[PDB]
């Protein structure tokens, strides 16, 4: 099915005979979906009913908590957890995205066409119609994709400056901070600089709630101007055409700037084995987003946690994925 | 939370892939190179 | 043909032009590497006690008459700006390196976009470029004037920096109330920095939009050619070079003794120089007179090359020299 490596027809690997099937790896991306927004929302609940009010969170090992209370959900001035319900309805209103997201799953693996090129003629679902050589075809998908990230990051950072704002570390409580908006200070963290001087941990070492919520808001921008840029052009450029790539297809540097199943696969799981490492160095020093009100001050476990994940992620399925797109692209 | 032994086992599990890597990695090398 | 040594004109045939333009690039790009590369250095060997006109600091009192990290006058209380416009202009330069690359082997060896292409001949195209480099020029000098609205440079008369009438009229004059090389009034500097801004965005408007006319057609004999062009342009930069080499010598508004030192002195041996009037140690100099000097002579041999290239543009060939000598024993 579109590879013929060794063993593509082995039950252990049944995953690959989606690769061209439209309807069917939709269904199954939303199901998986459904599992990780099932995780959330149940062990939130399960976490509610255990807690203890004397008891601070670090000293209880709850692993969702903290990132709620981080928010201002049910904790007052001081940063002790006072009411336990907006906990509760968010692990609720998780659960009833799963549920919406395993219907569509199971919608689209049974009910729905398998390959949407067998859609009927312009019937609302040809224009859902994307093929893994055009890039036409999945450039709006990254566009509408970017559209759907900005927006939420945007509307995380609006709440914060406006809308009973976030629980900030140095005020001691919940508070509307005012966003610092210095483009370049923001920028400067990309490569060390802190106002304080250069640092080793990049965007870890902000040390106040409006840097990041400021961050935050350059981000929605920048994201929306590129899911623009992606929905209304949809045409490669010469950045990712002609673009040098080292390669065993043709031994040595070439400018081809190949597209495949498995190269895109492999970008995206490079894309989130970085946000990994990126997340380790956060919650390994950055306790302004992890005030250690809640997430404890010792936290070298998690963050070796996520150095696994993203060193997995970013080296072995990036690597595996793009070595096997890269021999794919002897067709 | 990691202690300093647990990531001394962790750097061990760096190093023993390492030499199981460069050893494997000659054996098939050098079989492949006069086949 | 061409040896190796004079390979550049190679990239004076129009069948490889678009290699050409990378070239252009790739200068640029040195030129904005340096201005991060320097300054860094600079960082490095800037102390801050010491008055900035005593070691090899060039750059960072450019930035301290700009703002950038100046009080009450004599003050330093930030070496991160320094570093900050630094790491921008050598980021940019990454940049530039990839155009210059995308050019050089990547894109189309000759460009005959279609509207890039040009001739050396064209003078409509000629025209039309001109225009637009003399809008992005203007644009730049609107820019320093919006900052001189907003942020505000060194002043040494108020002793700090502080924000902000066109008598440029009379300023051109030479009245004995101007020599703009003797300008001590920051309204002066921001106005006639307008009125050149507004100027050359006019200019560039016109060249765009008009084409080259028959009047000036006549009195550019030879300059409709490459080693023309290119001698026209290194005559402008050397002209550029004196006046700013004699503005650094003399003017102090906008060099401040503070970052500069005092001063020059206009001093005549068998060719010009700059003495520093200033009673530093022996072996040393003030940046002013570094920047004086070596700006001053690299405009002189910028208007010998200019005569050099002009010539060989016009009928003129320097390998008969020689031959001639030969001839007349
Ligand atoms: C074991 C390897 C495996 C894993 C872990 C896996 N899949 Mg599949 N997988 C899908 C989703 C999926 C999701 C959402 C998901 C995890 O989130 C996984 N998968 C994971 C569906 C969209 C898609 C259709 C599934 C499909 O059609 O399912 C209906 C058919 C059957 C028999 C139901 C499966 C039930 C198990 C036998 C239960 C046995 C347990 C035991 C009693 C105790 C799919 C496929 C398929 C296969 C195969 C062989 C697999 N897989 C295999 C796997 C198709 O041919 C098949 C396929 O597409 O053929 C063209
Ligand atoms: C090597 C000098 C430098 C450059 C060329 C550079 N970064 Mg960094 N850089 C990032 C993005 C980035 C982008 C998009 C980018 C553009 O190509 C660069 N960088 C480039 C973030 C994902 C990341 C913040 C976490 C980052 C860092 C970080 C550092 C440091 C020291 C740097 N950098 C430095 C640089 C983190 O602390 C830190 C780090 O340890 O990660 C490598
Ligand atoms: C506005 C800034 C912007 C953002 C927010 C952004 N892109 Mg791009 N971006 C891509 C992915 C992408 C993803 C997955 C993503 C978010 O995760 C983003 N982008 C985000 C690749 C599909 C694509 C090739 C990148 C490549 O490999 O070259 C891309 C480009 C490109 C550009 C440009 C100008 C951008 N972008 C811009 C952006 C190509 O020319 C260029 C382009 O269109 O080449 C045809
Ligand atoms: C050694 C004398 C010399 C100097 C110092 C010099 N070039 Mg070259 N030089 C270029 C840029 C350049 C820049 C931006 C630059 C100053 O920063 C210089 N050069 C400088 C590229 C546009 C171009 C790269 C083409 C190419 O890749 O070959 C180039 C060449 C080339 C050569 C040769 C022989 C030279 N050169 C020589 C020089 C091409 O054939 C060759 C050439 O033009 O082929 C006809
Ligand atoms: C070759 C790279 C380079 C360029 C092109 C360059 N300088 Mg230097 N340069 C100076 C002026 C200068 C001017 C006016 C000028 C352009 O007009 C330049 N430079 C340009 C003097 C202020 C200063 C001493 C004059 C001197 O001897 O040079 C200087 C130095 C110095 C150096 C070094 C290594 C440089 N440079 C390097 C350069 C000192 O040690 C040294 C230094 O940092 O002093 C501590
Ligand atoms: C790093 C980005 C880069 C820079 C610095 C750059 N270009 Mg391009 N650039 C052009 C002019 C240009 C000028 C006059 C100029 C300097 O002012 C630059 N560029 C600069 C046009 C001749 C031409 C349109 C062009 C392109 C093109 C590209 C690409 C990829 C670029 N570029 C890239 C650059 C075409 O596809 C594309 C191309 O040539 O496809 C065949
Ligand atoms: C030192 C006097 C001088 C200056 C100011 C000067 N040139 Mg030359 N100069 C060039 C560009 C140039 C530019 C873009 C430029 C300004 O930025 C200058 N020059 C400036 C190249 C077009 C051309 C080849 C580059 C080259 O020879 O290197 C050139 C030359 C050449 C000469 C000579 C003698 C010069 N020059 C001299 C100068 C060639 O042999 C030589 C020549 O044409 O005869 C073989
Ligand atoms: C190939 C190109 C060749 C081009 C020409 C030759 C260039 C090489 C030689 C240049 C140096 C000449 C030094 C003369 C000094 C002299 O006469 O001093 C003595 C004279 C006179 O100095 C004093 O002047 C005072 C006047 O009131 C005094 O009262 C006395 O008259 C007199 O002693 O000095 C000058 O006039 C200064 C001239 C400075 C010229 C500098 C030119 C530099 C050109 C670049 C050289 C290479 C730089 C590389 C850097 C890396
Ligand atoms: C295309 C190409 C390739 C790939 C090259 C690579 C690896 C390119 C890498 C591209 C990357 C990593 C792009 C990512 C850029 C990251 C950006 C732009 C992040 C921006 C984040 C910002 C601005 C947030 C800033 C904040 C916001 C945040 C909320 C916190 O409050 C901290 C604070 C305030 C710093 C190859 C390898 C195929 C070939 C190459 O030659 C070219
Ligand atoms: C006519 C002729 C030719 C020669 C042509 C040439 C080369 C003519 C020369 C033209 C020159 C040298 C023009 C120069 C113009 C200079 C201008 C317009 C200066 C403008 C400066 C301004 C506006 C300064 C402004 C301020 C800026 C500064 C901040 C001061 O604090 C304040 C203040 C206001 C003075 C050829 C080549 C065509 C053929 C020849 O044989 C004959
Ligand atoms: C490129 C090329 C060539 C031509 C090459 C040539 C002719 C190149 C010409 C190079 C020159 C002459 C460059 C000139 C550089 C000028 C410099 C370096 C200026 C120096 C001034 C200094 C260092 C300051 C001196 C002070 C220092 C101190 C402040 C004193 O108080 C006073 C004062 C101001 C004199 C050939 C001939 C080799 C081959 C051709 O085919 C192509």
């Amino acid at each position: 099915t579109s590879v013929l490596s060794n063993f593509e027809n082995e039950w252990w690997a049944g995953n690959v005979r989606m690769t061209d099937l439209s309807g069917m790896l939709l269904g199954a991306h939303l199901c998986h979906a459904a599992l990780m927004s099932v995780v959330p929302g149940a062990f939130i609940v399960q976490e509610v009913a255990r807690y203890q009010p004397g008891v601070s969170l670090p000293d209880q090992g709850m692993i969702f908590m903290p990132h709620l209370a981080a928010l201002g959900v049910g904790v007052g001035a001081g940063g002790e957890i006072v009411d336990t319900y907006p906990f509760f309805v968010i692990g609720v209103l998780h659960f009833f995205i799963a549920a919406v997201c395993c219907a569509a799953g199971l919608f689209h693996t049974f009910r729905g066409e398998t390959d949407l090129n067998d859609a009927p003629d312009d019937s609302y679902a040809a224009a859902f119609r994307y093929e893994w050589d055009d890039f036409e075809s999945l450039s709006t998908i990254v566009g509408h994709h970017l559209v759907f990230i900005s927006v939420a990051c945007l509307i995380f950072a609006v709440n914060a400056t406006y809308g009973t704002g976030m629980y900030d570390i140095n005020t001691d409580t919940v508070h509307q901070i005012s966003p610092n908006l210095n483009p370049i200070t923001l920028i400067g963290y990309l490569f060390g600089f802190t106002p304080d001087g250069w640092s080793g941990a990049g965007m870890a070492a902000v040390n106040n709630m409006e840097d990041v919520i400021g961050g935050h808001f350059l981000i929605g921008v920048i994201d929306l101007l590129g899911a623009a840029f992606h929905i209304l052009y949809r045409k490669p450029t010469p950045l990712f055409t002609k673009h040098p790539v080292f390669s065993p297809a043709n031994g040595g540097w070439s400018n081809v700037g190949m597209l495949n199943s498995e190269l895109i696969l492999s970008w995206s799981v490079a894309s989130v084995g970085f946000m990994g490492i990126s997340s380790s160095l956060f919650i390994r020093y950055c306790d302004v987003a992890y005030p250690p009100v809640f997430h404890g001050v010792d936290r070298t476990g998690a963050a070796t946690l996520q150095l696994i994940l993203g060193l997995v992620w970013m080296l072995g399925g990036g690597l595996w994925h793009g070595l096997r797109g890269e021999r794919l692209y002897a067709a | 939370t990691i202690t300093p032994s647990l990531q001394g086992f962790f750097y061990s599990i760096l190093f023993g892939a390492i030499v199981l890597g460069l050893l494997g990695g000659g054996f098939i090398f050098f079989s492949q190179k006069d086949k | 043909e061409y040896p190796w040594y004079s390979g550049n004109s190679r990239l004076e045939d129009p069948a490889v032009q678009g290699k050409w333009l990378a070239a252009h690039i790739a200068q640029i790009a040195l030129i904005v590497f340096w201005v991060g590369l320097n300054t860094f250095s600079e960082n490095q060997a800037f102390d801050t006690s010491l008055p900035m006109f005593d070691q090899g600091l060039v750059l960072i009192p450019h930035l301290a008459a700009l703002g950038f990290g100046v009080g009450s006058g004599g003050v330093v209380t930030n070496t991160f700006v320094f570093t900050q416009i630094g790491a921008i202009h050598m980021v940019s330069s990454f940049v530039l390196f990839g155009g210059a690359y995308f050019h050089a082997k990547i894109g189309p060896s000759v460009l005959a976009t279609d509207q890039f292409a040009f001739s050396w001949d064209d003078p409509k195209k000629l025209g039309y470029i001109l225009g637009h480099h003399l809008v992005l020029i203007g644009t730049g000098a609107l820019l320093f004037v919006l900052w001189i609205k907003f942020h505000g440079i060194y002043d040494p008369t108020i002793g700090e920096v502080r924000t902000v009438g066109d008598v440029v009229l009379k300023y051109g004059w030479f009245t004995p109330g101007y020599n703009c090389f003797f300008v001590d009034n920051l309204e002066d500097l921001a106005s006639g920095h307008l009125f050149i801004g507004l100027v050359d965005i006019a200019g560039g408007i016109f060249h765009i939009n008009v084409a080259p006319l028959p009047w000036s057609k006549v009195v550019n004999k030879y300059t409709y050619s490459p080693d023309g062009l290119l001698g026209t342009a290194i005559g402008g930069l050397a002209l550029m070079g004196f006046i700013s080499a004699y503005f650094c010598a003399v003017n102090t508004l906008v060099y401040p003794v503070e970052f500069f030192g005092p001063a020059l002195e206009v001093k005549f041996g068998i060719a010009p120089y700059f003495k520093d009037t200033a009673d530093l140690a022996d072996g040393f100099y003030t940046s002013r007179a570094w920047l004086a000097n070596i700006t001053y002579y690299l405009a002189f041999y910028m208007l010998q090359g200019h005569l050099y290239h002009t010539l060989k543009a016009m009928g003129f060939k320097f390998e008969d020299i020689p031959a001639v000598i030969a001839r007349d024993t």
